[PDB]
């Protein structure tokens, strides 16, 4: 969940 | 001493501060103004069960069967905004977005928790912590008094925050410190450590200069601040131990709903 949230925020 | 390099480091420091101010609405300056009684716009103090219930109107409900796990699920969900702010901040760090994207994610997935605790310290004094978006103040001893395992949730963060806040960092310092946290070349699973260390070396130079210019009174502040990363990591990894304490706990783990909501705003 966190890695996905960060990956998304980095988009 | 004031040469092209030092000017570049000051420009980096300013760039990070500006991005920090843009990314983080809750600054230390704002928190300390509240804690030292300067914002006349003032937090209700929750210091015992009686004042907790009297504060019911000010704790707004936002939302597992285990209360502690529900608290952690709630606070981690509520932390997404912080994680996104920190990630946004990280994009402003020169070179960060050019790193292998796996390494960017790895750096952030470890760094965000340490940054959250760093910024949580801004909300803390030795007496307690601002909650409910600066609208409430939860005392440290009230939190410590709660039945196990809840009474142990926050005290190590308070112990850290007292030691960290004794450094008297301001937001200009914190802006660089947080960047140094993110660019930690020691995170497990990092693919290309050297470009990360290249950035961190630059940030460390910037932090060293920032602390020299900003804290004439503090010997070895740079070293002392870097040593606080040890405490930050300890606090994060202590959460693993807390989870094991919770699974093993067979005593009553009920918690007043208002305390659960308050903890969900904590970390
Ligand atoms: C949320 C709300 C309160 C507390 N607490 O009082 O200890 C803790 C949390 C929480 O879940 N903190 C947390 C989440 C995730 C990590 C991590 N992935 O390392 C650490 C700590």
């Amino acid at each position: 969940g966190l890695e996905d949230i960060i990956r998304k925020a980095l988009m | 001493q004031l040469n092209p390099e030092s000017a570049d480091l000051r420009a980096l420091a300013k760039h990070l501060y500006d991005s920090y101010i843009k990314s983080f609405p809750l600054t230390k300056a704002k928190a300390r103004a509240i804690l030292t009684g300067k914002t006349t716009d003032s937090p209700f103090v929750i210091y015992d069960m009686n004042s907790l219930m009297m504060g019911e109107d000010k704790i707004k409900f936002k939302h597992s069967k285990e209360v502690a796990i529900r608290i952690f699920q709630g606070c981690q969900f509520r932390s997404v905004e912080a994680v996104q702010e920190i990630t946004e901040y990280a994009k402003s760090i020169p070179g960060f977005v050019n790193l292998d994207l796996n390494d960017q994610v790895t750096l952030l997935k470890y760094g965000v928790h340490e940054i959250i605790y760093t910024m949580l310290a801004s909300l803390m004094n030795k007496d307690g912590v601002l909650i409910s978006e600066g609208q409430g103040f939860m005392t440290r001893e009230f939190l410590k008094s709660l039945r196990k395992p809840f009474g142990d949730f926050m005290e190590p963060k308070f112990e850290f925050a007292v030691k960290f806040n004794a450094l008297e960092l301001d937001d200009s310092d914190l802006a660089i410190f947080i960047a140094v946290i993110i660019l930690s070349g020691d995170r497990p699973g990092l693919l290309n450590v050297k470009p990360i260390e290249d950035i961190q070396d630059n940030l460390l130079q910037a932090l060293e200069l920032q602390l020299k210019l900003n804290h004439p009174e503090s010997s070895q502040l740079f070293a002392k601040l870097l040593q606080k990363m040890t405490d930050l990591r300890q606090i994060v990894t202590e959460h693993v131990q807390l989870l094991q304490v919770i699974k093993k706990t067979e005593t009553d783990m009920s918690l007043h709903p208002l305390l659960q909501e308050i903890y969900k705003d904590l970390y």
